[PDB]
């Protein structure tokens, strides 16, 4: 469920946040985000990329 | 800051209370401690 302030748990990551779609183009090995001051902004959903 | 992982939710996710006290007792006497500086070098600077 996107664009809606959800609890979410990805691959155990867990947290609360907005889940919205991110222009930012991951390259293929990358799998977490993460921002300038080192917290988690942009995570690869596990069951589809 | 001598806990097992930098971020809060990890801590708390894994370990339960009774053991996640003494961890997060570390974080909030580190967190806050940068804090408490952060404010002084405001308060000294705003004085200026």
């Amino acid at each position: 469920v996107k664009n809606k302030c959800v609890n979410f748990n990805f691959n155990g990551l867990t947290g609360t946040g907005v889940l919205t779609e991110s222009n930012k183009k991951f390259l293929p090995f990358q799998q977490f985000g993460r921002d300038i001051a080192d917290t988690t902004d942009a995570v690869r959903d596990p069951q589809t990329l | 800051f001598g806990a097992i992982s930098s971020v809060l939710n990890d801590i708390l996710s894994r370990l339960d209370p009774p053991e996640a006290e003494v961890q997060i007792d570390r974080l909030i006497t580190g967190r806050l401690q940068s804090l408490q500086t952060y404010v002084t070098q405001q308060l000294i600077r705003a004085a200026e």
